[PDB]
């Protein structure tokens, strides 16, 4: 016995833009050459 | 810094092996003869001109 009577009330913990803190990949091996640069990566995690 | 009968030392950047170049000290000008020879290293880590 109702159709679209309805009511509404707000909700805690809403989406909100913050900053986080990550890290940064190891630097490689790096041995230079005639117009070419050599580098030896060891990635502990996919490094793109 | 100039004075009168004296001399100056100048440090001089280019590409060529035979150098003819004109200084242009205060406003007159001199010829420079230098036969510059190549460096040991074919790749540098600084650009430039």
């Amino acid at each position: 016995e109702l159709g679209d009577r309805k009511g509404k009330i707000h909700i805690p913990f809403p989406l909100a833009n913050v900053t986080c803190r990550v890290p940064k990949a190891r630097n490689p091996t790096v041995t230079y050459g005639k117009n070419q640069v050599i580098m030896l990566l060891y990635p502990d995690h996919p490094t793109l | 810094e100039v004075e009168g009968n004296s001399q100056l030392q100048i440090s001089f950047s280019t590409a060529l092996a035979s150098a003819e170049f004109r200084v242009q000290v205060c406003s007159t000008q001199v010829h420079c003869a230098a036969e510059c020879h190549p460096p040991k290293d074919h790749i540098v880590n600084y650009p430039a001109s």
